[PDB]
RNA sequence: UCCAAGGAAGGGCAGGCGCUUACCCAAUCCUAAUUCAGGGAGGUAGUGACAAUAAAUAACGAUACAGGGCCCAUUCGGGUCUUGUAAUUGGAAUGAGUACAAUGUAAAUACCUUAACGAGGAACAAUUGGAGUCUGGUCAGCAGCCGCG
């Protein structure tokens, strides 16, 4: 409620909004682009320089991004900064198995306003045959995923593509339609980068080389709650990792000064102000015959009863001038205490819908926690008595686990996503989604049990002279378990006497009634293995 | 979600159960 | 590691908020001319305390003892018991820990044994009267103070259980802008292994000096007799003005050593209070680091405290440069539109999850 | 109620239900304070737990159970039971038919 | 409202949300510099569970194995045996939909027709319910012996 109310208020015209149109690569989402801005510009601007600033007047300026359906990063990092969501369709999609699952980044990270956009409709449909489908597709998306949202159907006029009334529909709800605020995303500053250039301290043997890193000056505008408050402080970058930074630039006889100035010596800011540990707690005073005859009369307390960044950076090494582009676009965060400390997070964790697998505590999961992308081994464990007497092997469509895991340590409880990782050739989708879920508590050093099993299967029994035919091979073994508790999976405890100087499984133990002979008598609470760590 | 039912639908479901009515009514009375 | 101190100067303050700050430090070249170089006592044993009510947090000391460095943890505490040495009452570790008491995922109850009186530190009533109702300002719902055994100098014999029930994640916001009027005096006259008449006196040391003002005076009697009075004699000594339209209070503590007069006493403690009740506006200088630090931690607001001009000594400029040190949150003041008195308004950004 | 059908509420802490069959598992209970009205209602989520799809402070849609007042049977007079967190029908969450947002 | 700073100019209007609007004068009539053409006259497409309308998801044959099959009294027990499991297996019959043509003809869109295709269950993918003394899994809490949810 005051999340929401810490954004608005700055926001003005030089803050842009936040548009993305993501879609299928084969697509006229460029042509899109081009017509779209030829509504805002005047009429014939068709080149494409994006990110670039559209200036759309003093009411709302705005800023375009589009992102390519292959890449694996930008398009988890798009999903969570935006507040529209503009997907572009075709006539073949919709059981498509490996190519719509964004749709569930999405739905988790945060929604804003959505849109659906037909437009190879025409190409491929000649007949009346087509209002069905798309009054199935309403049946489908985005009515079924959001009530209140609008389907829009456009006509096919590739490149040539129309400035009429149906972009002032489009632009009918862009210009109207405004943002549902995002909880998570408003208590950060976050900052979309527009310009990006590279000061290098002129040519020296101290400019390049394999490990030289230069001053980076990047330029952008500013989102959710202010960054510039101080110098030196910290940043993340996708893709490369986490940062401070160097020095950020902005372009859009009194005591309270004279103790912020550090050369000056306290008694010299009493003294020039007017006219000594906190190892003592009780507060100074004077002499009792100061305070007593001072004190005689009680008088003299009477009435107290009744916008735009130039941002400096050191960073990144030379390895990231090697992989310079067109900008396929970066945004920066911002890293909070208690965030940027590592620990063991205890997360809850489910199957998730429209994926088509299990997964082993062995194989590595990549995972999107608020701004940073880890891989990391997700060991899960169960509880089954309001305390853990096991782990599991791999999370089921029958249980469902909560995952524990080691790295960045996240208190507030974010939502959380899990993706597995294929390569750029696999699906369609640069991940697929693996998991979803929300980390529970923060909690370090925590030890997973996980009780193995000794065997001895029962033949021919009584309750207390009490043998097993087939347990151990070893004496000493039973000479130091004598002291213990003995069970079964019936649930009928015992309690082993002595080992009796015959390690054939033949002893004599104990139980509280006579063990029946279908049953499985073992013994339990075995080795506490640790987590690993990556 | 079940895999449950395999039971027929519309007309084929009222001729079976009118089959079985039948037989059960012929023991009843005889 | 990195944040650099010196001195024996502020050390609990430090460590406490490098607690909550995150952020590790290291105080440096501590006594270090001194006879007895390095750490004392009550210092090291402290630093044990931290490593008992916290998880993950690592504490260097050199071995000449004059450089400590700090990384803190998480907060996690619980259920346990600490001895304090002789050197140092339990007030002197009981006032850190009510910094910490909220931002705990499991409660704070840990039992005290030590001595329970000084001239320089702090005494039980004084936390629970002049600390507790104030953290209850500023959103604690839930927090007590259980005595079970006093104990008088030199050789103690006191245990004090301590409890803090409510865990919330930051303070809320405190506006106070003007000068509170004050409803009546109260207060506690204690005493352990002596007769049940120099309480009597002490009582009579207040009712000489407090009898002039218009506002009640009621001042309990408390004697221990037994074993739960410790293996020393001694009596003390408590005074507590309290508001009761937003709960406001004073106090000013004193306890009495061997040969020392009662009514003396009750008149020093009386003195002493309503010069603590002049040179105020809203707080008391015991009052003052508790009501500054925790609305420095506060969510991400403007807040307001009225502050008067006698309370702005040494100790408080030398507080904000911590603090501008620790979280670099900084404190401006406004002088107020009265002309009665002079008293100025502290403005606050709380620092809600800011790095 | 107020004599009406429904309430949108917001969740404060989770409670502990328990039950005999098939063995001791847990059937809980959520602690809702209205929106409109100020006072604290509790309430039961039928199902197989559940209590992972919700959260803690979270938005929800009390409704009545059915029986003029009358709670059911051993769980300890609770009244009311849940529909809708964040618009999304948990039944819908609960067989797969829908993914729920982001809060 | 604009300003080159001289001066020049429109009448505060509709429309929409809050509860995406196109084509044509072929007919009727009117006008015509009028047997030419025009008409913000006129005519033709977009919009759909509060409702509601018809009926498709299969029809007919064949054989070898096999019977403690079904009903009434929850009972104690009694009356009536015409039964199903196997692709054993075979030919039929069709339109949901795919598509030229013509009619329609504001130029014209849809509608009335249509050769060409098109099934043995993965089919060409109905459901929301409801019970059920049913089957399974390591849980107060423990002995002199046997268990309970």
């Amino acid at each position: 409620l005051h999340v929401p109310m810490v954004d608005r208020t700055p926001e003005d015209d030089p803050p842009p909004f936040i548009v993305a149109v993501v879609g299928p690569p084969g697509t006229g989402k460029t042509t899109l682009i081009r017509s779209l801005v030829r509504r805002m510009t005047k009429s014939t601007l068709n080149d494409i320089q994006g990110p670039i600033t559209v200036v759309s007047g003093k009411h709302r300026r705005l800023t375009f991004l589009e992102c390519p359906a292959d890449d694996l990063n930008a398009m988890i990092d798009i999903a969570k900064i935006a507040d529209l969501v503009l997907l572009l369709i075709d006539g073949n999609f919709g059981f498509e198995m490996e190519t719509m699952e964004f749709l569930n980044i999405a739905q988790h990270h945060g929604m804003p306003r959505v849109l659906g956009v037909a437009t190879h409709l025409d190409l491929f449909k000649s007949q009346s045959t087509l209002r069905a489908s798309k009054k199935r597709l309403k049946h489908r998306f985005w009515t079924e995923v959001y009530q209140g949202a609008k389907l829009f159907y456009l006509s096919g006029v590739i490149n040539g593509r129309y400035p009429d009334r149906e972009i002032l529909n489009l632009s009918r709800f862009i210009s109207v339609m405004k943002f549902r605020p995002l909880k998570w995303r408003n208590e950060h500053p976050y900052m979309l980068a527009d310009r990006f250039t590279d000061l290098t301290h002129p040519e020296l043997i101290e400019t390049q080389g394999l490990q030289i890193d230069r001053k980076v000056a990047i330029y952008g505008y500013l989102h959710g709650t202010p960054l510039p408050s101080a110098p030196g402080t910290r940043v993340h970058i996708a893709g490369v990792g986490d940062f401070s930074v160097a020095q950020i630039e902005k372009l859009p006889w009194n005591i309270g000064k004279l103790i912020y100035m550090d050369n000056i010596s306290p008694e010299e800011c009493i003294r020039r102000w007017r006219g000594v540990d906190l190892e003592k707690f009780v507060p100074y005073f004077d002499t009792f015959e100061k305070l007593a005859k001072k004190w005689k009369s009680v008088d003299a307390i009477k009435e107290r009863f009744l916008s735009y960044v130039r941002i400096v950076f050191e960073k990144v090494p030379m390895e990231f001038v090697k992989n310079f582009n067109p900008k396929f676009p970066i945004v920066m965060g911002g890293l909070l205490p208690t965030e940027i400390k590592f620990g063991i997070v205890k997360a809850r964790l489910r199957r998730h819908r429209w994926h088509k697998k299990i997964l082993k505590t062995n194989d590595p999961l990549v995972l999107s926690l608020g701004w940073r992308r880890f891989q990391t081994l997700p060991i899960y464990t169960t509880t089954d008595s309001r305390t853990r007497t096991r782990m599991l092997k791999y999370t089921p469509e029958h249980t469902y686990c909560n995952a524990a895991f080691y790295g960045p340590l996240c208190s507030p409880n974010t939502p959380f996503c899990g993706v597995q990782i294929v390569a750029n050739s696999d699906t369609g989708n640069g991940f697929r989604i693996a998991a979803t879920g929300i980390v529970e508590e923060i909690d370090v050093n925590i030890e997973i049990v996980k009780k193995l099993k000794l065997v001895g299967f029962p033949y021919k029994i009584f309750k207390n002279t009490a043998f097993i035919k087939d347990m151990f091979s070893s004496a000493m073994e039973v000479a130091r378990f004598e002291g213990a508790q003995i069970k079964t999976v019936s649930g009928i405890r015992g309690e082993i006497k002595r080992a009796l100087s015959k390690p054939e499984g033949h002893y004599r133990a104990a139980f509280e009634d006579k063990i029946l002979m279908s049953d499985i008598v073992i013994l339990r609470s075995w080795y506490p293995v640790r987590v690993k760590k990556f | 979600k079940t895999e449950k039912p395999k039971k027929p639908k519309g007309r084929a479901y009222k001729r079976l159960l009118y089959t079985r009515r039948f037989v059960n009514v012929t023991l009843v009375n005889g | 590691k990195y944040t650099t101190f010196q001195g024996s100067q502020n050390f609990r303050l430090r460590i406490v908020l490098a607690t909550l700050s995150g952020k590790p430090i290291k105080i440096e070249k501590i006594r270090s001319g001194d006879l007895n170089p390095g750490l004392k006592d009550y210092e090291v044993s402290f630093l044990r305390l931290i490593e008992s009510v916290t998880n993950g947090s690592v504490i260097e000391i050199s071995y000449t003892g004059t450089t400590v460095i700090y990384r803190p943890g998480i907060i996690v505490g619980g259920a346990s018991t600490h001895i304090c040495p002789s050197s140092k009452p339990v007030g002197y570790f009981v006032e850190p820990m009510l910094y910490l008491a909220p931002f705990s995922k499991k409660k704070f109850s840990i039992l005290f044994k030590g001595i329970t009186a000084s001239h320089n530190d702090a005494g039980i009533e004084a936390i629970k009267w002049g600390l507790m109702p104030v953290m209850e300002k500023f959103g604690v719902r839930e927090c007590a103070l259980h005595t079970l055994k006093r104990g008088s100098p030199p050789l103690g014999g006191g245990e004090v259980h301590l409890v803090v029930d409510s865990l919330i994640a930051q303070p809320i916001t405190m506006h106070e802008i003007d000068r509170p009027i004050i409803s009546s005096i109260t207060g506690v006259a204690y005493s352990t292994r002596v007769s049940p008449s120099l309480v009597n006196r002490m009582i009579d040391g207040a009712k000489k000096v407090l009898k002039n003002l218009q506002c009640e005076v009621n001042i309990t009697a408390d004697v221990w007799r037994g074993e739960n009075s410790g293996k020393s004699p001694g009596w003390g000594i408590t005074l507590v003005a309290q508001s009761k339209q937003k709960g406001w209070s004073y106090f000013a503590e004193d306890i009495g050593d061997a040969g020392s007069i009662p009514e003396e006493l009750g008149e020093k403690v009386a003195c002493q209070l309503l010069e603590e009740i002049s040179k105020s506006a809203a707080v008391g200088r015991n009052q003052l680091p508790l009501a500054i630090v925790y609305m420095v931690i506060g969510k991400e607001d403007i807040g307001r405290l009225r502050i008067n001009k006698e309370q702005i000594d040494e100790r408080f400029i030398i507080l904000l440069r911590d603090i501008k040190k620790i979280f670099n949150t900084e404190v401006f003041l406004k002088p107020v539109d009265e002309a009665d008195n002079e008293d100025m308004i502290a403005t606050i950004k709380g620092i809600g999850f800011t790095n | 109620f107020g004599g009406s059908s429904h309430a949108k509420g917001i969740v404060l802490e989770k409670l502990g239900i328990e039950s005999k069959q098939p063995n001791s598992a847990i059937r809980k209970c959520v602690r809702v304070q209205l929106i409109k009205n100020g006072k604290k209602v509790t309430a039961f989520v039928p199902n197989d737990g559940c209590l992972n799809f919700v959260d803690e402070n979270d938005e929800v849609l009390l409704a009545g159970f059915g029986r003029k007042g009358k709670a059911k049977g051993d769980i300890p007079g609770v009244r009311f039971k849940v529909v809708k967190v964040s618009g999304v029908s948990l039944l819908a969450l609960w067989k797969e038919k829908k993914e729920k947002p982001r809060s």
